[PDB]
This record gives structure tokens, C-alpha cells and sequence, in this order.
């Protein structure tokens, strides 16, 4: 119900879902578009107990997709509760 | 006339960018 009147859909993809699993758990993504290719990374980190905890980790990539559209803004979606 | 093309636009396109205009008279 998030969208309405889906029209001339030019790309789709379905696979195993992204978000796997006391401590608030932190998950690391990078969203980046290069010459039409939309690159998606991933990483998961358990974090004890706001602030970003001073530490170091690395992010693996997941998949890249050639959406090939012009992007200038982004709006992160979230649930009510 | 099922094929059309563009020759007027504000700026040039991006690599691998599909911007969605006049038609060719293919005879």
C-alpha cells in the first residue's frame, strides 16, 4: 500500500531478504550509483547498548544493479511502530 | 513513426542514462 498506480515498471528483483539478526544491533549499508549501476553493500554488527560506538569494522558488498536513472534525493522509509 | 528521437534538451545525458521528442521519417 506504500505506492499507488504502478506504471511502466522497468526493473525488478526478488531474493532472500536483506535484514538478518538485549543489545541494539547496528547494520551497515552503502548506497551508491555509478554510471547507471546501483551498488549495495552490507554488514552486521552487535553494539552494546545515543552515539556511534568508537571502534572499527569493514563493510562487504552484496550486489550491483543497473537501474540507470538520474538520482538527486533519497527518502528512508520506516514503520509507524 | 513508431520510433522517435530527441535533439533539444537542457543538458547532455549521463552515461547509461535513459531519459523518457521528434520522429524519423524512415522511407
Amino acid at each position: 500500500r506504500v505506492y499507488s498506480s504502478a506504471n511502466n515498471c522497468t526493473f525488478e528483483y526478488v531474493s532472500q531478504p536483506f535484514l538478518m539478526d538485549n543489545f541494539k544491533n547496528l547494520r551497515e549499508f552503502v548506497f551508491k550509483n555509478i554510471d547507471g549501476y546501483f551498488k549495495i553493500y552490507s554488514k552486521h554488527t552487535p553494539i552494546i547498548v545515543e552515539d556511534l560506538p568508537q571502534g572499527f569494522s569493514a563493510l562487504e558488498p552484496l550486489v550491483d544493479l543497473p537501474i540507470g536513472i538520474n538520482i538527486t534525493r533519497f527518502q528512508t522509509l520506516l514503520a509507524l511502530h | 513513426y513508431n520510433y522517435l528521437y530527441r535533439l533539444f534538451r537542457k543538458s547532455n545525458l549521463k552515461p547509461f542514462e535513459r531519459d523518457i521528442l521528434r520522429s524519423y521519417s524512415f522511407r
